[PDB]
DNA sequence: ATCAATATCCACCTGCAGATACTACCAAAAGTGTATTTGGAAACTGCTCCATCAAAAGGCATGTTCAGCTGGATTCCAGCTGAACATGCCTTTTGATGGAGCAGTTTCCAAATACACTTTTGGTAGTATCTGCAGGTGGATATTGAT
DNA sequence: ATCAATATCCACCTGCAGATACTACCAAAAGTGTATTTGGAAACTGCTCCATCAAAAGGCATGTTCAGCTGGAATCCAGCTGAACATGCCTTTTGATGGAGCAGTTTCCAAATACACTTTTGGTAGTATCTGCAGGTGGATATTGAT
């Protein structure tokens, strides 16, 4: 039974995790489920790809958190940036404070 | 018949989408003639990913990557 | 195991498939441990953010599951996103409620 | 012969009213088979005799009249532009153009 | 006698302005004048951020750039008046071309 | 010993001649009266775009200074790839 | 003896494999892309060189300069394609006046 | 007197440049301005086909570039007879490699 | 203002294409100390370049006057187009299999690759002579426009 | 067609910065050789899934008839937008000096790679009811368009 087994990962159960945390009584289609996750597959590699160039233009090889922030910066347009760019220095120094 | 297969009414209803009022009848034509180009262009990039992961059927994944690189992005296939 | 990085940040997304995730497209040699939850974060937000303007879409139409007309009408109707998906199509999105001005009946008014 | 005064919506009603029947509706406006007849026709002159997952089709579909769709809202634009409501192929060419089309 | 409007030479509306497309179409240099953008590069910068610095260079592309931009943007608006059929471009004509190029909304 | 003098409304430094030359250049014969203003600030949004970039360049690689690069590492990443400056 | 002139060739295979792992698209860097690849760059430029070199010419000059690159690379099908979202510094455009612009009936 | 702390090296293809240059119009010049466009000739496509061809890789779960992405890449981005001379050009150079020493 | 003639939009009705939740399951995706690897910031610190005033000067922007001609609103008007409305061909479908062919597997040598020598070279400084083209003066033919 | 008045071809020359042209050093880069280590061709076959056929139905299409009026087409007419004319200012040009703040050499450490061994749970793969909805039923009356 782990011929076929070859896995299809995705966000999924962690977009529906979330789809509770300000909605927790909604049904989403498995269709529409299907977009979430080409969502943040695009916004993955958008930044990724972005902090991924932010390296060698300084001749660098390191990604640290700071060019993801770039990256960011760099790609969400106005005020929806702000808050992400807030968000992700928030977690960074939770983690920092964690284990 | 194809490409005179695509349906003036359907060239209408498609049109109507876009909020088309009123359509001249030279359009019909035009319409299967833009969108000609556009599947030439969408296919021959997509087919290209076929023939390199040796594959005798295009996949869906050889699509995504066709409108994403043509710049046409789609969501929702992905899978 | 004991518990998760992502629970060590108080999220839903995996800062340990992040990790790896950023190393199979070959973004770089080395990953500074602040950047997988930093993304992470940002990603997990994002998704929210429309999820909620979405899940708002749900009620106004008197439905409970989201379709993808919800998800394209959460999109399109809002400016930043728009915009952030002004290059994208979503698959059976469709088109927002739009009639040009001069299109309606008796002349132009 | 006659019917005594008939109901005829005059014309352009009609259309209106199905402009706000379509834009709400989101399913596609194309039958599947001329289209996946289409989409046969055509990718055979890059590889030959092929064949095209349930999905990958519709894909196309999405996009051509995505494509489509929106092309047309542009296409009005000119038209309108010129003080029009008929789109002539001629708003298309340019509506073409702009985006870097034909340029 | 009294018969013969005037003397001084004057070319008709429109004939330098061939006389003239057909000319800043055959070269190359950079159509505004170089200090007044560069205040306009310098000023915005400054208003993003303060106390910064542009490449002697760096100036130049942002005009470059930017020319080029209209120009070809200009070309987009030009051909929408001949579309609605006239010669001259009034804004609407770019806001439609910038509409369309998706620009805007 | 410094300078930096009040620095506003230089849009107008964008000058009639200057704006109408594009316009020639373009292949443009008639000019509405409206047009200069207007393209004055497409000029700015233009700018105003480039350049949150191109300093989101400087402005991180702890810079304090504008190089070549920054810029046109900006304009390709806008859709508009330039040859000549650098890279 | 070198890998240009192994297979035959005018620009660096080796520089263009430096630039391949130092670059990071992948971990693992074939063997006959890098050539390919010089090779590739090489028909490019080439193309493009001999394209503004009559450019050159038709205004009667003899050291190509960018408005004649811009000519060349405007004035031609394939190219234009390759170069949609490019850019020319002292580019010139390609001089040309849509019709309804001249003057005609007196 | 020179060298003055060195300068960590810029290097371009200006030479291989100008000697394919020569090649196509042996009494015919070159700008700086007009090689500096020539410059990033290459490096916008380079990059170009390096990238394309990386995201090729892992359309395959691959961890390796073949001269068969590059010719995928190229024959993806390089359009119509451009793509056509460049595959066979690529390969004719190839070819001269792989049968050699 | 009158009111036939449709299309539309509200709760209320029920069945199935579709989401919801549980049990069984096992290679892999993930987390954890460890022992060792190096990017990268951090300071001294050369050296290049940009911000800056200088003054000359001069080409190019300003603004105002005067008209020639292109836009705008004018009514128009003939045939192009939506509407209806008759069929009626031609998608839709599900129903359920021939059968690829993509998926999956375990191999196994060519291919990649990281390690230590080796040898050229291409790039910068610096140094010092040529040489294409912008650019000014000047002498025939071009185009435009008032006749 | 000829006269007149500006802008321009067309070759002519200076003159200098912009290319191209040596030495000379010289640091990295590129190449040679083997050693290690592995990602993927190369056939074999499973099984989810792709291709027409089957077999009634009629929904969606087209060819159809009539006008209802929108495109385009002239007609006029007020006035903007161009050509020109007279000024002058601020752009442009060329060095010149502090002095920033950038760049590269030199150091030592926080953080990360590369192993190695056990731990948790997300995809897979079913069996079964769950469930909001997605398309008929009355019934109502606004949105349409005759009077
Ligand atoms: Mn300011």
């Amino acid at each position: 039974k782990k011929r076929r087994k070859t896995r299809k990962e995705s966000y999924a159960i962690y977009v529906y995790k979330v789809l509770k945390q300000v909605h927790p009584d909604t049904g989403i289609s498995s269709k529409a489920m299907s977009i979430m996750n080409s969502f943040v597959n695009d916004v993955f590699e958008r930044i990724a790809g972005e902090a991924s160039r932010l390296a060698h233009y300084n001749k660098r090889s390191t990604i640290t958190s700071r060019e993801i922030q770039t990256a960011v910066r760099l790609l969400l347009p106005g005020e929806l940036a702000k808050h992400a760019v807030s968000e992700g220095t928030k977690a960074v120094t939770k983690y920092t404070s964690a284990k | 018949d194809n490409i005179q297969g695509i349906t003036k009414p359907a060239i209408r209803r498609l049109a109507r989408r876009g909020g088309v009022k009123r359509i001249s009848g030279l359009i019909y034509e035009e319409t299967r003639g833009v969108l000609k180009v556009f599947l030439e262009n969408v296919i021959r990039d997509a087919v290209t990913y076929t023939e390199h992961a040796k594959r005798k059927t295009v996949t869906a994944m050889d699509v995504v990557y066709a409108l994403k690189r043509q710049g046409r992005t789609l969501y929702g296939f992905g899978g | 195991k004991a518990k998760t990085r992502s629970s060590r940040a108080g999220l839903q997304f995996p800062v340990g498939r992040v990790h790896r995730l950023l190393r199979k497209g070959n973004y770089a040699e080395r990953v500074g441990a602040g950047a997988p939850v930093y993304l992470a974060a940002v990603l997990e937000y994002l998704t929210a953010e429309i999820l909620e303007l979405a899940g708002n879409a749900a009620r106004d139409n008197k439905k409970t599951r989201i379709i993808p007309r919800h998800l394209q009408l959460a999109v399109r109707n809002d400016e930043e996103l728009n915009k952030l998906l002004g290059r994208v199509t979503i698959a059976q999105g469709g088109v927002l409620p739009n009639i040009q001005s001069v299109l309606l009946p008796k002349k132009t008014e | 012969g006659g019917v005594k005064k008939p109901h005829r919506y005059r014309p352009g009603t009609v259309a209106l009213r199905e402009i706000r029947r379509y834009q709400k509706s989101t399913e596609l406006l194309i039958r599947k088979l001329p289209f996946q007849r289409l989409v046969r026709e055509i990718a055979q002159d890059f590889k030959t005799d092929l064949r095209f997952q349930s999905s990958a089709v519709m894909a196309l579909q999405e996009a051509s009249e995505a494509y489509l769709v929106a092309l047309f809202e542009d296409t009005n634009l000119c038209a309108i532009h010129a003080k029009r409501v008929t789109i002539m192929p001629k708003d298309i060419q340019l509506a073409r153009r702009i985006r870097g089309e034909r340029a």
